[PDB]
């Protein structure tokens, strides 16, 4: 990240590392810069030739992938620098297997995990004539003879916009009757107050749902205010 | 009792819940608080929905940016082409511009169709997960959370859904010597459910997913065949509950 | 210079191809990297009389792959070796028509995968070793050791057959399993038409790249398909008119190739999701779904 540092490694793809000092700005190249190509930080990978990252034998998890089992990161391995390493698949383990020994757990734990799944996307519509020509009667007359292309793109976008509401209805509207909870909130000692709806908010959403709606930096996707803010000069 | 039947669905008897109910409730509340802290701190968990919004905005901005391209014409300004060129040359440049803009708009429509197909596949997967984990219990491995699935809670999200999968995970283990069956009087006793365990001194029978030793009797074992056939069968006495009540 | 007036077409094609290239590595990671630790077998190989030597890794090979994995790798003829050439063998020009170098000279390249075959074999070895030594437990938490006879008895008790059926027929069941593995070897060493689902994955990309190379010989209504010839034989005023047709035709061919690659990537992603579901529900546990994993009781 540019907030972290400004040190840069350059990968030349499909090029042997002997050919990279030949491809230096003594003869003219497409990029002007060549100052990386002078130096001892040259490594050869099956992806190509990496310049500016020192190879480190210590295998970590893959931070910035490169190819053929090579990753790179920005670490304090020297005082900060870009390092290149083979990726590590995980901790090595060996099960103590025997034909008369079993291991049976004496305790448990309860883990609540989170899974995020997209359901619908933005419903859009395109004005074909105003996009193609725009306030032009002669261009509209020339566009009219080209065909029914605008009609079939309108048909495709209308089908997509119907399909989004079909997806939302199919995912969420699976319950016949809108059930409601009793006012007593003693569900056997379990605390459900962080996922049950909060009536204090104008929209009856829970704390976690409010956190999700705050964390997703959504665009407008509606809430047009009926053309007034667009018509007003800004 | 609902959570007891959830435990009984995954092969753990309900006495475990009825003796560890306060601990399990405390663990559930701690996990809910950990989810609250994780969602308050880290914002990278919602990358799928954020990428949906970014893809729609990027496609619309690209379609807006395609209007300034000339597509080989003398100008991208239609009124300037009108005011400068004659009719036939102007129609040539308008033909080039309409061809370029129509090709860009068809590319946008095709990309939206492919992205809508991907979103529909994800929505069908989400509907299946909701119907089989919120409205019931799942025996499918790793379909709803790593571990043994107990419950699930749906949460709404911008352009998507969020599932909170509750799972049972075994934690603390212990080595035990095991045998497949037991010789009692030449008979081969096999457990009904559970594992024949020992440490070296006495032989007990447990359940698979929790440690709870019980005396090996004829109530929880069944006799099948004799001792000559099973490989690895050890000898041990099997308790008879009827004999002390008969002798009483 | 004339291509700069056509807009963000190249950038959006490059963005789509980069998205596909990231998605392929995501598919491979999702299918294979499902276990957090690299388990391995004990040095003794007595798993209750069952013979696992054909699927366990062979240390004699330079890359730790099993006999069946070597048979599958020999059965698939991998013709799309892009960056193995490293452009030196292409720079040395031979009179033989080499298809990879000819498409490499046209701007068409093949990036290497992130995970190599050694790492994929290590993932499969860890999964198979964990499955043999622990059963379904390593898919739910820590791996718990259990004898293989007790594990087979518990798999039979899953499908409604009591444990004494195994414990009185264990030698016969082991003999049947070894004979089935031998018949798998004899089928794979002869019938090479079974791996058409991957041979078509190779061929659909090779044929598409060959077609995209063959599109350059089309004139698209121009006087020639050689832009140096057009520039040398015409003025710039009508040369731009002659060259706009070639530019538009080659750009439409590139967009067609990118669209077909997007549809094929969608199909491949669906198949990878099915493979990941099959791995998680049949390797990491026992499945009660009928005909999901083999005909019969899984
Ligand atoms: C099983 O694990 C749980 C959770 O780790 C144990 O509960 C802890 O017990 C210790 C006893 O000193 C307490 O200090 C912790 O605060 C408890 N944790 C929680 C979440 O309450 C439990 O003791 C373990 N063993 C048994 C007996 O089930
Ligand atoms: C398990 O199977 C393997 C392979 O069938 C046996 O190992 C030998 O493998 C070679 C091929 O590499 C065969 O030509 C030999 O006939 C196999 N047997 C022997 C005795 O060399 C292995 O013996 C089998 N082990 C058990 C316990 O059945
Ligand atoms: C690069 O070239 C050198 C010398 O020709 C050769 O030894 C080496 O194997 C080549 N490496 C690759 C990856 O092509
Ligand atoms: C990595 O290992 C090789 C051989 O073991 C050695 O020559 C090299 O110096 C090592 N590199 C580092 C950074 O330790
Ligand atoms: C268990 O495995 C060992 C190691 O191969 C073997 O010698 C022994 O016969 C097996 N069976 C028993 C009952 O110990
Ligand atoms: C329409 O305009 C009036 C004018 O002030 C405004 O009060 C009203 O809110 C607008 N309608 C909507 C739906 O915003
Ligand atoms: C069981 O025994 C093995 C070998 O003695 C040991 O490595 C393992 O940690 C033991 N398991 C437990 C839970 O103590
Ligand atoms: C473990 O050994 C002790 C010896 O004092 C015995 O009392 C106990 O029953 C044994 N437990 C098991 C599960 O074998
Ligand atoms: C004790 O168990 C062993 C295990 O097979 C068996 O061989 C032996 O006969 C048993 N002892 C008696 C007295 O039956």
């Amino acid at each position: 990240g540019t907030n972290t540092s400004n040190q840069v490694a350059v990968l030349y793809q499909g090029v042997n590392c002997t050919e990279v000092p030949v491809a230096i700005h003594a003869d003219q190249l497409t990029p002007t810069w060549r100052v990386y190509s002078t130096g001892s930080n040259v490594f050869q990978t099956r992806a190509g030739c990496l310049i500016g990252a020192e190879y480190v034998n210590n295998s970590y998890e893959c931070d910035i992938p490169i190819g053929a089992g090579i990753c790179a990161s920005y670490q304090t391995q020297t005082s900060q620098s870009i390092i290149a390493y083979t990726m590590s698949l995980g901790a090595e383990n060996s099960v103590a297997y025997s034909n008369n020994s079993i291991a049976i757990p004496t305790n448990f734990t309860i883990s609540v995990t989170t899974e995020i799944l997209p359901v619908s996307m933005t419903k859009t519509s395109v004005d074909c004539t105003m996009y193609i020509c725009g306030d032009s009667t002669e261009c509209s007359n020339l566009l009219l003879q080209y065909g029914s292309f605008c009609t079939q793109l309108k048909r495709a976008l209308t089908g997509i916009a119907v399909e989004q509401d079909k997806n939302t209805q199919e995912v969420f509207a699976q319950v016949k009757q809108i059930y409601k909870t009793p006012p007593i909130k003693y569900f056997g000692g379990f605390n459900f107050s962080q996922i049950l709806p909060d009536p204090s908010k104008p929209s009856k959403r829970s704390f976690i749902e409010d956190l999700l709606f705050n964390k997703v930096t959504l665009a407008d996707a509606g809430f047009i205010k009926q053309y007034g803010d667009c018509l007003g000069d800004i | 009792m609902q959570m007891a039947y959830r435990f009984n669905g995954i092969g753990v008897t309900q006495n475990v819940l009825y003796e560890n109910q306060k601990l399990i409730a405390n663990q559930f509340n701690s996990a809910i608080g950990k989810i609250q802290d994780s969602l308050s701190s880290t914002a990278s968990a919602l990358g799928k929905l954020q990428d949906v919004v970014n893809h729609n905005a990027q496609a619309l901005n690209t379609l807006v940016k395609q209007l300034s391209s000339k597509f080989g014409a003398i100008s991208s300004v239609l009124n300037d082409i009108f005011s400068r060129l004659d009719k036939v040359e102007a129609e040539v440049q308008i033909d080039r511009l309409i061809t370029g803009r129509l090709q860009s708009l068809q590319t946008y429509v095709t990309q939206q169709l492919i992205r809508a197909a991907e979103i529909r596949a994800s929505a069908n997967l989400a509907a299946t997960k909701m119907s089989e984990c919120v409205l019931g219990q799942s025996k499918r491995v790793d379909f709803c959370g790593k571990g043994y699935h107990l419950m699930s809670f749906p949460q709404s999200a911008p352009h998507g859904v969020v599932f909170l999968h509750v799972t049972y995970v075994p934690a603390q283990e212990k080595n035990f010597t095991t045998a497949p069956a037991i010789c009692h009087d030449g008979k081969a006793h096999f457990p009904r459910e559970g594992v024949f365990v020992s440490n070296g001194t006495h032989w007990f029978v447990t359940q698979r997913n929790f440690y709870e030793p019980q005396i090996i009797t004829t109530d929880n074992t069944f006799v099948s065949g004799n001792c000559d056939v099973v490989i690895g069968i050890v000898n041990n006495t099997v308790y008879d509950p009827l004999q002390p009540e008969l002798d009483s | 210079n004339l291509l700069l007036q056509y807009g963000s077409f190249c950038t959006q094609l490059k963005r789509a191809l980069t998205g596909i290239a990231v998605e392929q590595d995501k598919n491979t990671q999702e299918v294979f990297a499902q276990v957090k630790q690299i388990y391995k077998t004990p040095p003794i190989k007595y798993f209750g009389g069952f013979n696992f030597s054909q699927i366990l890794p062979d240390p004699s090979k330079p890359s730790k792959r099993s006999f069946i994995e070597d048979l599958l790798f020999n059965k698939v003829t991998l013709a799309d070796a892009g960056f193995i050439k490293q452009y030196g063998d292409c720079l040395g020009d031979i009179a033989a028509r080499d298809l990879i170098c000819a498409q490499k000279f046209k701007g068409l390249t093949v990036l290497p995968p992130l995970l190599t075959d050694e790492m994929i074999a290590q993932y499969t070895s860890a999964l198979l070793a964990g499955t043999i030594t622990s059963g379904w437990t390593f898919g739910a938490g820590a791996a718990l050791q259990i004898p293989f006879a007790m594990q087979m008895a518990y798999r039979f008790n899953g499908i409604g057959v009591t444990q004494n059926v195994l414990y009185e027929n264990q030698k016969l069941i082991a003999n049947q399993f070894n004979s089935a593995i031998g018949k798998i070897q004899d089928s794979l060493s002869s019938t090479a038409s079974a791996l058409g689902k991957l041979q078509d994955v190779v061929n659909h990309n090779a044929q598409a790249l060959n077609t995209l190379v063959k599109q350059l010989s089309s004139k698209f209504g121009a006087i020639s398909s050689v832009l140096n010839d057009i520039f040398s034989r015409l003025d710039k005023v009508e040369a731009e008119v002659q060259i706009d047709r070639l530019i538009t035709g080659r750009l439409q061919s590139l967009q067609t190739y990118v669209t077909q690659q997007l549809i094929r990537a969608a199909e491949i992603r669906a198949s990878a999701n099915l493979a990941a579901t099959k791995m998680s529900e049949c390797v990491l546990g026992q499945s009660k779904r009928v005909d999901f994993c083999g005909k019969g009781y899984h």
